[PDB]
């Protein structure tokens, strides 16, 4: 009762098992005193007691979970770490009851905010996949990794058996495909999430879990297998998966330099040679414009949509894979998952019908059995296609080379055609670059730095951070001076289109020009569009419009349009 | 107690700052 | 009664957050200030999601315990001046109001109630109708209008705060040797400062901030705002003041100064306001006027 053990007295487990030793009153009181003495006293090398600084922020966020690193608990009072690894279900009860004392020392009457606090363990120093688990692991703490395959809804559950409840949710976890050995199927396990941990993860995420490994009787398993076979589950204890002023100043430094637009385009898709216009269009789509709306009868999207007609083997699928790794959020082939992101299509009636609705709208609506509901698309579409068989025909307009309705070609902001042209010098350049890249990739720090800096003019980590910063912070606008010239150019282009008997230029093209100019302003972190932005946007759209036409019309257009496609 | 002073210092910095 | 902005309407959290005094005491224009407020409510034992509830519907127990909770906690934040006594009125079953809240409702109705000479005329005429929109709210039979006044007061303080943070974070205050100068060249909507009263409210915000930010240099301040229709700056001259808790009064000297530069100057200017501390001047003439002003010994 009154007397307490020394820490050295705990070195000898005196009962027949760990659990029956931890649960004794004098041992338990000793452990409680020692844990409280650790939590009030552990330090950085700089002093600066971390847990006194964490409890402080627990109340600043009105939170419920205190987080403890295992390495700190192993760095002093090692026996408590050993007992925690062996008997988590007991040790964590004592530790939670100590954590409440420590928090009330900062914030008296915190019990009125939350009645009970949970300790979360981090950095447990050994890991298993779902292969290595065996019966010896039962009731031990484990650390596991995988992909979350399926998730239930959240429900309340009765806490005690006057009443009290807690939140509950189950998650199915599967081995990551990179970990699975060759020629074997992946394994599965199911995880239980309680009060603070529900909806911490989403289906398809790759996730890391710490918790107790636990089992129970199940009648159906016994009945079907015909042997006394128990079922097992994991009870999670913790689950795992911005910028400074220095980054902002660095971004602004590079943006202040001349030619930053060209350098960003050059950094785009380093492994692919040539095809600068495709890289330009992809960069413009990833940065995008600004959305606008006028409740008097009109709305304008900020997203930029691009379509690429590809000869066989002209790098299309590689740049889509590159964009998939570059972009913040994306879908590859579902438009709900592409919300405020980029959507990627590499090959191609109901699918096309869905895309017809998606290009007309920015939000999707559906009804079924009298139910009615709505969803958001709000995304930029990058698509590629094979031109109606083995090879494109340049003598014909674009419609002859595609399996698309006319409004698709109207509503795509940018159209482009890529062809396997014949040139000895280009072939030699391609072949030299290809074998050079092949050698540079061979499995057989300084080597990496040289390789990286030869690969690109911008480090791509900085470029991804820069794209995210620009997308979240920069919102450009037009300047009202040069817009008279834009209107005159629009009228001139329409007059020339009619004069040669071309299909006419339209308001959609003018809108696309303004949107692309906004994107060009965003690329250099400029809140103003400028004359050169309008010039570049005009060149892109005019050249794209010219590429869609028949050959005789193409010659008349380029002869007249020289003062836009090349001059300004 | 001097060893636990860093904890109470972190508590008192809310008073100071 | 508490020097908290409209306590018995909106919520307890908003009462602290928009208080003109609290902003000077805890520096709410930045996150290192806002976190102090979260920290306070956590120590006081009030769950933060209840502090944001509408004060009428907030739980009865907190309502009656609040008077003791403040005695135990405001000292640690240097914030004891919040406590004071005031007058409260109630009529039948429709609930209490204090005089401090009433005058903010009145003022709000004054401010926002609903070539160059004609536009000036139209504006000046619109401001007179609000007199009667205020007048008719002094009657217990017309509480409906008073509630509208309160709804307008909240939006006015919101818009003021969202301009004050921009002034401080971009460091637009220019620290001249004799006085402090600030000029608003642009804003989210700069029209709200075209009325004198609103301009005075913004000045009153900045003055508390300047009074508490350093112990040194109690200085006069000048505040100005441009108008795109007149191309004229509306100018106000503001005194310092001593903190609440601390002995002759000081005197506003801008009157004589403005008068003398007006008597001397080439500049195109206006002086017709009852409060002589407020003037108007055309766009190009602001800098020579202020140059002659700072060159003068009358400051
Ligand atoms: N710079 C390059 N230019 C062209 N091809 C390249 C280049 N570098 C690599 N390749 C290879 O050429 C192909 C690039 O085009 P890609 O579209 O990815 O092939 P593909 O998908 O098989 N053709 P397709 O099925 O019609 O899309 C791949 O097989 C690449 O490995
Ligand atoms: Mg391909």
């Amino acid at each position: 009762l009154r007397e307490e053990l020394t820490l050295e007295s705990l070195s000898n487990v005196k009962a027949n098992s760990y659990s029956e030793w931890i649960t004794q009153p004098n041992v338990s009181r000793t452990i409680a005193r020692e844990l409280k003495s650790f939590l009030l006293e552990y330090t950085d090398e700089t002093g600066r007691s971390v847990y006194g600084a964490r409890i402080r922020t627990l109340g600043e966020m009105n939170s419920e979970s205190l987080e403890v690193n295992y390495r700190h608990l192993a760095e002093s009072k090692a026996i408590l770490a050993l007992f925690l690894a062996k008997c988590p279900e007991e040790m964590l009860k004592i530790f939670d009851l100590v954590a409440m004392e420590a928090t009330e020392l900062h914030y008296p009457d915190y019990a009125r905010i939350h009645s009970e606090i949970h300790v979360r363990i981090s950095d447990f120093p050994t890991i298993y996949s779902l292969r290595e688990l065996r019966e010896s692991n039962l009731s031990s703490l484990v650390r596991v990794t995988g992909v979350v395959t399926r998730r239930t809804g959240v429900f309340p559950q009765l806490k005690y058996v006057k009443t009290v409840y807690r939140n509950y949710q189950r998650v199915t976890l599967q081995e990551a495909p990179g970990t699975v050995p060759p020629g074997r199927l992946p394994r599965h396990r199911e995880v239980i999430l309680l009060a603070d941990l529900v909806d911490v993860s989403k289906p398809g995420e790759e996730v890391e879990v710490t918790g107790i490994y636990k089992n129970n009787y199940d009648g159906n398993l016994n009945a079907k297998n015909g042997f006394p076979v128990f079922a097992t589950i994991i009870e999670a204890n913790s689950i795992k998966r911005s910028w400074t002023e220095e980054e902002e100043r660095e971004f602004r430094k590079i943006s202040r330099d001349r030619g930053i637009i060209d350098k960003i385009i050059s950094s785009m898709a380093p492994s692919i040679y040539g095809h600068r216009d495709i890289k330009t269009a992809v960069a413009c789509s990833l940065f995008g414009g600004v959305p606008k709306n006028v409740n008097g009868k009109h709305s304008i999207r900020g997203d930029i949509n691009v379509l690429l007609l590809g000869d066989p083997g002209t790098a299309k699928s590689q740049i889509l894979k590159y964009v998939e790794k570059t972009a913040h959020r994306a879908v590859f082939a579902a438009l709900v998952l592409a919300d405020k992101g980029v959507c990627l299509i590499d090959e191609f009636d109901q699918d096309r019908t869905s895309i017809h609705e998606a290009m007309e709208q920015q939000s999707i609506s559906i009804s079924k059995a009298g139910i009615v509901t709505t969803l958001q698309a709000r995304c930029s579409i990058i698509a590629a296609a094979n031109p109606n068989g083995g090879r494109y025909n340049s003598t014909l307009p674009l419609a002859q080379n595609v399996s698309l309705t006319e409004p698709i070609l109207s509503r795509f902001d940018i159209l482009c055609v890529v062809r396997d042209l014949v040139d000895e010098e280009a072939d030699e350049r391609l072949a030299t670059f290809v074998v050079d890249s092949h050698v540079r990739s061979h499995p057989e720090l300084q080597r990496q730095r040289k390789k990286e800096e030869e690969i690109s003019p911008i480090p791509q980590e900085l470029l991804m951070k820069y794209i995210h910063y620009a997308r979240t912070k920069i919102y450009p606008k037009l300047h009202q001076m040069d817009m008279d010239k834009v209107s005159r150019v629009y009228a001139d282009l329409r007059r020339e289109s009619i004069s040669t008997g071309s299909f006419p230029i339209t308001v959609r093209h003018l809108e696309s020009i303004l949107r692309i100019a906004e994107s060009f302003a965003k690329m250099r972190l400029s809140e103003f569009v400028s004359s050169y932005d309008l010039d570049r946007a005009i060149k892109v759209v005019v050249d794209s419009f010219v590429d869609a036409q028949k050959v005789s019309v193409r010659r008349q257009l380029r002869r007249s349009f020289a003062i836009y496609t090349l001059g300004h | 107690n001097p060893k636990s002073s860093a904890f109470f210092e972190s508590m008192v910095e809310d008073i100071i700052e | 009664d508490y020097y908290l902005f409209l306590l018995r309407h909106s919520s307890l959290y908003d009462s602290f957050y928009y208080s003109n005094y609290v902003n000077a005491k805890l520096s709410l224009w930045n996150e290192n200030g806002k976190k102090r407020l979260h920290k306070m409510f956590a120590r006081m034992g009030i769950p933060l999601s209840t502090a944001q509830e509408t004060w009428l519907y907030m739980d009865h127990s907190i309502k009656r315990e609040l008077g003791i909770i403040f005695d135990k906690n405001l000292d640690r934040y240097g914030l004891q001046d919040i406590i004071r006594d005031g007058f409260v009125r109630t009529l039948g079953y429709r609930g209490s109001i204090s005089a401090s809240e009433f005058v903010e409702a009145l003022t709000a109705l004054l401010e926002v109630g609903n070539n160059s000479a004609q536009k000036l005329t139209n504006l000046r005429k619109r401001w007179v109708s609000n007199f009667w929109l205020s007048w008719d709210a002094l009657d217990d039979r017309k509480v409906e209008l008073l509630n509208r006044g309160i709804q307008l007061a909240q939006d006015l303080q919101r818009a003021i705060f969202n301009t004050g943070v921009a002034i401080l974070e971009k460091k637009l205050i220019k620290h001249l040797r004799i006085y402090r100068l600030c000029v608003l060249q642009d804003g989210p909507d700069l029209d709200l400062y075209r009325n004198p009263l609103t301009l005075l409210r913004l000045g009153n915000w900045l003055i508390e901030c300047c009074a508490e930010s350093e112990d040194k240099q109690l200085l006069p301040m000048v505040l100005a705002s441009i108008d795109e229709n007149t191309d004229t700056y509306l100018v106000a001259g503001l005194t310092p003041r001593y903190p609440r808790g601390l002995k002759k009064p000081i005197l506003n000297n801008f009157s004589m100064a403005f008068q003398q530069i007006t008597a001397e100057t080439d500049a195109k200017v206006r002086i017709d306001n009852f409060e002589s501390s407020i003037i108007e001047i055309r766009r190009e003439d602001l800098s020579p006027f202020l140059e002659k002003l700072t060159l003068s010994g009358l400051l």
